């Protein structure tokens, strides 16, 4: 989605595009956003930015470098649930739950899991490490 | 590099050469400038490094980066080769290496765990074993860290006496440690029994 | 030259029960013993192939498509000995009256065998090589089956043979034989 | 000498006593027998499981023979009483689990021996057969026990006691036919009483029935021992 | 399904080669890098090092020295350490495949030697420690005039 960003941060992006497209037609060349980009401290690389380009006249709208920095927003929200995923053991701080505590876990993520799924789901793979419940819910 | 370069490629300026060399003697022109060797140089690596770390312990008592990084990477290296070719060290110049490090890790231990412990598993033998008595007999009289340490390292000494004694003074201070453990829980019964 | 392989005739196959045969070795060196399978080409050497099931009496080895280590070498005079389970599938050593433990403990050295077309003993003898070999005619010519096997339900081969057991034996003289129809790298067309 | 001593005041001083008996097995006939004799007796009428057999090295069966048939014969009346207690909670279950950690020294002694007198099954090395599969039964009728020995065998880093029985039961002698065998394991299949095996022996003879019983008994407990992204998307 | 290829050893070897240059070029993403390192090790711990030979001088040529993308070297060393240990350490060899190259144990020895010197020099460093000391450590654990114008003319005419 476009509005992985929050209010700030979608504020600033909108910011710092209309810093790039002073003109008001909206459009940002290349060299523009990169600079906004780099203003902002989202300095990409030449290749990187490359990539966000095609993945997004010679120049950029608004709504595309928003687009683009979607992108990006959702890879941090992907690594951020990895973390949380890896560190739902390390909260106890043991380190390694139990069957009972996975057990435990999956009720009250309550995400439409039954015994049978619980029971699939740790089988899929007694204490859980947090590494291997990480490696698990990536799948 | 010559080393690196294809045996082929380097072979063609070779065989130049040598028609060069041959093309010299016809004219009568006269021109005048490996397992165990690899296991021997391994071992004077490993002389040095731990030479070099006994320096570095010195003037950490009284750069750092370097010696730091040599200290973390040669150890666990050592303790994988010698996991690895532990028969082959039994079955020279690796002989007088493993002394060395043997004593430059009692010196360190007097003054990691886990290399000090893969290290384990004459004159040297029985001064290591004088002092681990001595050790022995302060802790015993300040119980009734440094004793601690001592312990601990004497525990992996015991058990590596323990090793050397299976696998094949030094009489006088294992007598004298024995009597001394004699008149002196769960830990002293185990290295009386091992040593 | 190359170890004569002996083996009883196809006619003793079996392909179900507990059989159990004693190998004495009178001077040392490297035996094979076990059971192969019914198609043991004499070519090949013992258990090299997939079709033998040995273990080596002086490397300590096991041969079974390859060498495994397994128990350990023994010295002249001891005897050894094969029982073998077909319901568990189940491959076990005896020697001097012992069972001989694999690298990680297991009493079996191998498992999981199809039965095929049967088992049926087999032994080896090197150069200059001499043993004694006992297939159960005689319950008291097995000295240490009654130590080891005798209260598992384990039975001689021969537990009711009036007469002894056929054997075949490798001939060393070569024999000319007819062109297999398969051979792995020989072909002859008649144009 | 000292051997005698500590056998004699068998502990406070177990401790002390302890590593001069380990000293004096690593240095290594009938003296050895009865120092291991002694400490034998001073490990049953008291971590310390572990310190008491650091290492077995028996060597002489007599010995083993005379004293380790009345520590059979204890450690399986403490068994029965354990197995009563718990019969008739969380104490129950951690003196269950303090008994089987015990145990585990005097159950590989008991392996030890077995392997050592292999060679001659006498009437003996019978009763402590009996005795271990009795034993092993006992053990494995609940399912409390084998879990409190699990539980020990992991704090000290069940099964192992099935199997160094399972030697001593086929060492064990039994009638040719075993056809009373065979109608005894099927009763214990039903969880019948004795009753049908006297019945099909008759169809000593008490005491070849309540053997063939046993023994059946004993085959029936080995052989039970024997035998999508969405979700992982919304849970991240 | 490629592993152990024999038939076009030559060919697969070429290959690997130029995988590897591939993946230490200048023009590329992180994404990019990162599946063709991953592309590499797996072809690398399936295919056998003696069909590998040709890109293993290259890669042991200045695996030490070469700092750019230096997990892909420390990755490919350790994958071919691991699957093929007894293959160069053990006199003997795999069973199937047997003994090494004694070229091949000469650089393998010599890129040994380099990479811990370089260890020993360089210092520490998290990375460092984590990429390089365990790729050291399975090295060490594998370790069992007028007249001189005449002669040039006379040369020459050779």
């Amino acid at each position: 989605m476009a509005d992985q960003l929050t209010e700030e941060q979608i504020a600033e992006f909108k910011e710092a595009f209309s810093l790039f497209d002073k003109d008001g037609d909206g459009t940002i060349t290349t060299k523009a956003l990169g600079t906004v980009m780099r203003s902002l401290g989202q300095n990409p690389t030449e290749a990187e930015l490359q990539d966000m380009i095609n993945e997004v006249n010679g120049t950029i709208d608004f709504p595309a470098f928003l687009t683009m920095m979607a992108r990006k927003m959702k890879d941090t929200d992907s690594e951020e649930e990895i973390r949380e995923a890896f560190r739902v053991f390390d909260k106890d701080g043991n380190g390694y739950i139990s069957a009972a505590a996975l057990r435990h876990v999956m009720t009250n993520l309550g995400e439409k899991l039954t015994d049978e799924e619980v029971d699939e789901m740790i089988r899929e793979a007694g204490q859980v490490n947090y590494e291997a419940f990480v490696q698990m819910m990536t799948a | 590099p010559y080393d690196t370069l294809t045996a082929k490629e380097k072979a063609r300026d070779r065989e130049k050469a040598q028609e060069l060399l041959k093309f010299l003697q016809m004219n009568g022109y006269a021109v005048t400038r490996i397992e165990k060797r690899f296991a021997f140089g391994f071992l004077q690596q490993l002389l040095r490094w731990m030479d070099i770390s006994q320096e570095f312990i010195a003037h950490l008592e009284a750069h750092e980066q370097e010696i730091k990084f040599f200290a973390k990477i040669l150890l666990p290296l050592i303790n994988q080769y010698f996991t690895n070719h532990c028969l082959y060290f039994l079955s020279n110049k690796e002989k007088e290496m493993i002394t060395s490090l043997f004593c430059k890790l009692a010196a360190l231990v007097r003054h990691v765990v886990n290399c000090l412990h893969i290290l384990a598993r004459k004159a040297g033998l029985r001064s290591f074993f004088e002092s681990a008595s001595e050790d022995i007999e302060k802790m015993v009289e300040n119980l009734r860290q440094n004793l601690t340490y001592t312990t601990v390292a004497l525990l992996p000494v015991l058990t590596t006496l323990f090793q050397h004694i299976a696998q094949h003074d030094v009489q006088v201070s294992c007598y004298r440690t024995l009597c001394s453990i004699y008149s002196l829980r769960p830990a002293l019964g185990e290295c009386l029994a091992r040593l | 030259d190359r170890v004569r392989i002996f083996r009883a005739e196809k006619s003793y196959t079996v392909q179900s029960g507990r059989w159990y045969f004693e190998f004495e070795a009178v001077t040392t060196g490297e035996m094979r013993v076990g059971w192969a399978r019914p198609e043991l080409r004499p070519d090949v050497e013992l258990g090299a192939d997939e079709l033998a099931y040995v273990f080596n009496g002086h490397r300590g080895q096991r041969w079974h498509l390859g060498s495994e280590p397994f128990g350990r070498p023994w010295q002249s005079g001891d005897v050894v000995g094969c029982m073998i389970d077909l319901t568990e599938n189940t491959i076990i050593f005896t020697l001097n009256g012992e069972v001989l433990m694999s690298d990680s403990g297991s009493e079996t050295a191998f498992r999981e065998i199809e039965i095929g077309d049967g088992f049926l003993p087999v032994c080896s003898l090197g150069p200059g090589q001499v043993g004694h070999l006992n297939l159960g005619q005689d319950v008291s010519s097995l000295r240490f089956f009654a130590i080891c096997g005798l209260q598992e339900g384990f039975e001689p081969f021969a537990i009711n043979m009036q007469r002894p057991v056929t054997t075949w034996f490798s001939k060393s003289l070569p024999q000319f034989e007819p062109v297999p129809p398969e051979h792995p790298h020989y072909e002859v067309a008649r144009m | 000498r000292l051997m005698a001593d500590i056998g004699g005041l068998a502990p406070h001083v177990i401790e002390i006593t302890l590593p001069m008996l380990c000293s004096y097995l690593p240095r290594w006939s009938d003296h050895l027998n009865s120092l291991l004799g002694n400490i034998l007796r001073i490990i049953v009428n008291n971590r310390l499981a572990v310190f008491a057999q650091p290492i077995v090295s028996r060597a002489r069966p007599e010995l083993l023979h005379s004293h380790f048939i009345p520590t059979i014969g204890r450690l399986r009346k403490r068994a029965g009483k354990v197995v009563a207690e718990e019969e008739q909670r969380d104490e129950f279950s951690v003196l269950c689990r303090d008994l089987y950690a015990l145990y585990p020294l005097l159950i590989r002694y008991v392996d030890n021996n077995r392997a050592h007198w292999l060679t001659e099954p006498n009437a003996n090395a019978e009763e402590l057969f009996r005795m271990v599969g009795e034993i092993f039964i006992y053990w494995s009728k609940s399912h409390n026990f084998k879990r409190e020995e699990q539980n020990f065998v992991v704090q000290n880093e069940i099964v192992a006691t099935l199997k160094k029985m399972l030697p001593i039961g086929l060492n064990m002698c039994a009638p040719t036919d075993q056809d009373l065998i065979m109608l005894a394991k099927t009763r214990y299949a039903l969880k019948d009483t004795d009753e049908e095996v006297r019945e099909f022996l008759q169809n000593d003879p008490e005491k070849i029935v309540r053997r063939v019983q046993e023994v059946s008994a004993v085959l029936y407990h080995l052989e039970q021992t024997e035998h999508s992204k969405q979700r992982r998307r919304a849970v991240v | 399904l490629f592993a152990g290829t024999e038939h076009r050893a030559i060919m697969v070897d070429s290959m690997l080669h130029t995988v590897y240059r591939l993946s230490r070029g200048r023009s590329l993403t992180k994404a990019q890098r990162d599946v063709i390192e991953d592309c590499l090790m797996a072809l690398c711990r399936y295919i056998r090092p003696s069909m590998l030979q040709h890109l293993l001088r290259r890669l042991v040529f200045d695996v030490p020295i070469l700092n750019e993308f230096a997990k892909m070297p420390l990755k490919l060393l350790t994958n071919h350490y691991e699957r093929c240990w007894k293959y160069y350490c053990l006199p003997t060899g795999w069973a199937n495949f047997g003994v090494t190259s004694e070229e091949e144990l000469h650089l393998t020895r010599k890129l040994f030697w380099g990479i811990f010197d370089s260890l020993a020099h360089k210092k520490y460093d998290q990375e460092l420690y984590r990429m390089a000391m365990p790729c050291l450590c399975a090295i060490a654990g594998a370790l069992p005039p007028e007249k001189l114008d005449s002669f040039i003319n006379k040369f020459a005419e050779y």
